[PDB]
């Protein structure tokens, strides 16, 4: 009926840190294991899928007094993330597998 | 696989990132010493409020009885004694530039060598790019100079800095724009039903403590 | 890490740029020079070694085992009498090694040191003899055996310049080679 | 407590507008001194908060004490300039006021705080003949000001100007359509202002801030009262009537179950026993 | 609980310390020049489960989410906290002559 | 591809050895030497001679000319006005909420 953007804007927010924080995780996971070429963009793929399931388990049953809708759980910041997720591949690899 | 010194990571690697980070922070810093400064108008802030009120009268208006509304619509759209109608006025680059010229000094001061290898294969059509400052035209086109690792950080980090960090018009023609739209709203009472909407269910006194 | 708050002592650096050049001399004498800055570290002398000999040196064991020290080869013939030696040594300080070397009772004619390693991580060396049998060392089990599993991939190729002749041989599996072109 | 929970209890007190002002300034007057090096840039909204208060308090003691460490680290800041102005209106000096507030006007004409403490000296004088006006033309100026807009209408009601004192209350509920205590205030104003013609709509809106607050129980009364109300009216027709005979038992049901809740959570006392004997008549 | 914080703490020290121990491992292979080239299950399994600690960790530490309806926020408001307006405050009260005169 | 010149100059830019002349050249003796631009040169005639050779002027290791003070000075540079700025936006940002 009447929706307040000062928690709307919130839960973006806390979306966005979820996002930003799991996708340099994965870049260094990825960086570490030293995953290249397809495997590191199906495992960027399998983290956000991972990510989603731990949203949605957050959200949990009467999810809807939170978000009007389920999607931003799945693919709220995919290319944001993604961008950080290559960089932070970059770095841990380049920093751990060359040299 | 090459083998790269370690010196390389201690002073073209890491020193890239640390710069490619700071300079970031002061960019946000500095466009917020320089916000803005705007000429305020009196007549300027009026017609604005005046445009938000027309606005949620436009849109909230359904909350209202009918005949305020009525009143309220008429004394906007009146082409006698109407406000919009009567009332007759008589009236970024440079953003991206420092982050450019940063790039262009560190691919002079940082080139002749390898700086570190991108896990994912590039064409082959991107050397001259990736590794402007190296001879090698048979060397894979993964390995790349210091300036794609310097564009590359800038573009990865766009999202971090959102971790460490927290995150009127022209009125002779605002006018018309809100009085060619208000002119077609008509009012939709939606408290001509609460009464049944409310008698449907109990009251949820549940948590009152 | 906590507690920090010459021939010895000598070990490779980061970039590998420095190593020990083994040198063979034509009056019989080996030198060990490091690359860095030049300094005989361990010399060797060969007796009855003749001014006009063929020498030939061969790395068989490189310093990446720990467990197990360096090992080159040096065979060396004789012009006149023809009779080869073979004179194994650890190319980093220079002690014979007490692995004793086959003494080879024909004049050898070529030899060939293959990627096949024993257990112990010594490339094969073989040498065909005068009557073209080949002799393979170390000539242990192991590598009798990779050795009689990968026999007809060896080939040997002799160039007589006297004569003119380019002959080769192909390696049989009991150490016999076949004239093959 | 920990100053930690001070400085939220003191961000709180003002996030909401509270008057406590006894409870506000035993509070400041200890993080003036206590904990004033804990909190950095958090001390001068805390100066402000605890002078405002100090004056209601009567306690001029801390109210100049406050002001003299935001005129330093501000000087000729407008916001202190406005502090001064209201001590001196506490002080019984409306004589300066008025000048400090025209100098501030000719500097900033954008200033706001100045032109309402403008007429908050016309409403401390009793002007308020004058004051109602002087509030219209700075909304005539201002609008959307959502303080001003209750203001007039507070000040509508005490002049028994009921009728324009709803055409406020309207500028409020569009602005705010999901607060409740705007609507039962509404239909309060409508409930006092006439009969047929405005209890159809006191009755729609104490119903409506029920509907946006369930544990709202003026509404409840109010829409209770509204029912019967149009229930025994002349000019009320049969259906009308038996509808409002509806609406009131319904709203009856519902006032006693609260109250039983009420009388089963003190186990000694039972409120059950006071309101039914009136829902009855 | 507030031991989030130690949780996604330990969690990123584990993962340091599994890059130092593939970096390691890097070197011993490229030092022996094996064809394998394959890093360790020990220290895989190590960093997988870093992994996955850190980021349900920091699923919790990243704030919780608030109600989007705006009559929620206002269900504990009074009447005595919205009639007040701090800017038309008038001291002419009787709390002047009563409290400290 | 340079169109065919029959003439192949010799320039004394390109000697390896500036004056530490080989006489009597017997022998050229190249080593991988580890990395993967330099080469360990040993040439053996009447005298010795040693040296690294750079076919690609050493495209994998670190410049000689590199300025170590440079870069440190810049990374405080930075740093400082990191620390500098913030506290000037903050003062700012305290004067503009003040008026």
């Amino acid at each position: 009926p009447f929706i307040s953007e000062a928690a709307v804007r919130g839960n973006a927010a806390v979306l966005d840190y979820c996002r930003t924080s799991v996708s340099a995780l994965s870049g260094a996971t990825a960086g570490i294991l030293g995953l290249t070429g397809l495997y590191g963009f199906i495992f960027y793929l399998l983290a956000s899928v991972l990510l989603s399931l731990l949203l949605i388990l957050k959200a949990g049953r009467r999810w809807n007094k939170y978000f009007k809708s389920r999607r931003p759980l799945f693919t709220g910041g995919l290319i944001g993330g993604l961008f950080t997720y290559v960089l932070f591949w970059t770095f841990l690899y380049g920093m751990v597998h060359v040299y | 696989e090459l083998l790269l010194d370690s010196n390389i990571r201690l002073w073209v690697v890491l020193p890239i990132v640390i710069i490619t980070f700071f300079v970031g922070m002061i960019r946000h810093y500095v466009s917020i010493l320089l916000q803005s400064d705007k000429k305020l108008t009196q007549e300027q802030v009026s017609d604005s409020q005046v445009l938000i009120r027309s606005r949620v009268l436009r849109e909230n208006g359904k909350y209202i009885p009918k005949q305020s509304f009525l009143t309220r619509k008429y004394y906007f759209n009146n082409p006698e004694d109407g406000f919009f109608k009567k009332t007759k006025r008589k009236v970024n680059v440079t953003n991206v530039l420092p982050m450019i010229l940063i790039g262009g000094w560190i691919n002079m001061t940082f080139s002749g060598f390898v700086t570190t290898k991108v896990p994912f294969p590039l064409t082959l059509r991107f050397k001259p790019m990736l590794q402007q400052g190296i001879e090698l035209l048979t060397l894979d086109a993964s390995w790349v100079s210091s300036a794609s690792w310097y564009f590359l950080n800038v573009f990865g980090l766009r999202s971090i800095y959102s971790l460490i960090l927290g995150q009127p018009a022209d009125t002779n023609k605002a006018f018309k724009t809100e009085w060619e739209a208000l002119e077609l709203t008509d009012h939709q009472w939606a408290l001509d039903d609460v009464e049944e909407e409310l008698m449907a269910k109990d009251l949820h006194f549940e948590g009152m403590f | 890490w906590t507690s920090h708050l010459n021939i010895d002592t000598l070990a490779r650096d980061e970039f590998n740029l420095q190593k020990m050049m083994v040198m063979v001399t034509a009056s019989g004498k080996l030198f060990g020079i490091e690359s860095s800055s030049g300094t005989i570290l361990w010399k060797q002398y060969l007796p009855n070694v003749k001014p006009d000999s063929s020498f030939k040196l061969m790395v068989q064991r490189t310093t990446a085992h720990f467990p197990h020290p360096p090992q080159c080869t040096l065979l060396v013939k004789d012009k006149e009498s023809g009779m080869s030696s073979l004179y194994v040594f650890n190319p980093i300080f220079g002690k014979w090694s007490q692995v004793a070397p086959p003494v080879l009772k024909r004049p050898i004619l070529q030899s060939l040191l293959l990627p096949v390693m024993d257990q112990d991580y010594a490339k094969v060396l073989l040498l065909i003899d005068d009557e073209y049998k080949v002799t393979a060392f170390p000539a242990t089990r192991n590598v009798l055996r990779q050795l009689h599993e990968l026999a007809p991939s060896i080939f040997f190729y002799l160039v007589d310049a006297e004569q003119g002749r380019l002959c080769g041989y192909r390696l049989r599996k009991d150490l016999t080679t076949e004239l093959s072109w | 407590v920990t100053w930690e929970e001070m400085r939220d209890k003191m961000r709180k007190w003002r996030e909401e507008n509270s008057r406590n002002s006894e409870q506000i300034v035993e509070v400041g007057e200890e993080l003036i001194n206590e904990y004033a090096s804990k909190l950095g840039d958090d001390i001068w909204i805390i100066y402000e908060q605890v002078m405002i208060a100090a004056l209601d308090y009567g306690r001029d003691d801390l109210a100049l004490f406050c002001l003299q460490e935001l005129r330093r680290q501000f000087p000729g800041s407008h916001r202190v300039k406005r502090l001064t102005g209201m001590r001196f209106e506490a002080m019984e000096r409306y004589d300066d006021a008025i000048q400090l507030y025209d100098r501030i006007l000719q500097e900033d004409p954008t200033n706001t705080a100045a032109r309402k403490r403008k007429i908050a000296i016309r409403k401390a004088q009793g002007k308020n003949v004058e004051a109602i006006r002087e509030l219209n033309e700075y909304l005539e100026q201002f609008v959307g000001d959502q303080e001003a807009w209750h203001e007039l209408a507070e000040l509508y009601i005490n002049e028994h100007d009921y009728a324009k004192a709803a055409f406020c209350l309207e500028e409020l509920m569009m602005t705010n359509p999901h607060n409740h205590l705007y609507c039962q205030q509404y239909a309060e104003v409508k409930y006092t202002q006439g009969g047929l013609e405005n209890l159809e709509l006191s009755r729609k809106y104490f119903a409506q801030a029920l509907k946006l607050n369930n544990r709202n129980m003026r509404a409840l009364f109010g829409l209770y009262m509204s029912a019967s109300h149009i229930a025994s009216n002349p000019k009320a027709s049969a259906k009308t009537k038996k509808d409002n005979m509806k609406y009131a038992s319904w709203a009856a049901s519902q006032i006693n179950r609260a109250y039983q809740f009420a009388g089963r959570s003190k186990k000694e006392t039972k409120y059950s026993l006071k309101a039914v004997e009136d829902m009855l008549e | 609980p507030s031991l989030w914080k130690g949780l996604v703490g330990i969690g990123l020290f584990a993962l340091a310390h599994a890059a130092f121990s593939a970096a390691q491992h890097r070197s011993y292979m490229r030092l022996t020049e094996k064809e394998d080239e394959s890093l360790p299950i020990d220290i895989v399994l190590q960093t997988l489960l870093a992994f996955a600690v850190t980021c349900y960790g920091i699923v919790h530490i990243a704030g919780e989410f608030k109600d989007m309806d705006a009559t929620s926020e206002l269900k504990n408001k009074t009447f005595d906290t919205l009639r007040n307006h701090p800017s038309f405050y008038v001291f002419n009260h009787r709390g002047r002559v009563l409290f400290r005169p | 591809l340079i169109p065919y010149s029959p003439d192949v100059q010799i320039h004394a830019e390109r000697f390896i050895n500036y004056n530490q002349t080989v006489s009597r050249m017997r022998g050229i003796y190249t080593a991988p030497s580890g990395l993967e631009s330099t080469c360990l040169v040993v040439a053996y005639g009447l005298d010795i001679y040693q040296t690294r050779v750079y076919p690609s002027k050493q495209f994998d290791v670190l410049k000689d000319d590199y300025d170590y003070v440079l870069i440190s000075s810049v990374l405080f540079g930075l740093v400082f006005a990191t620390m500098i700025t913030k506290r000037l936006a903050q003062v700012k940002l305290l004067n503009r909420a003040w008026r």
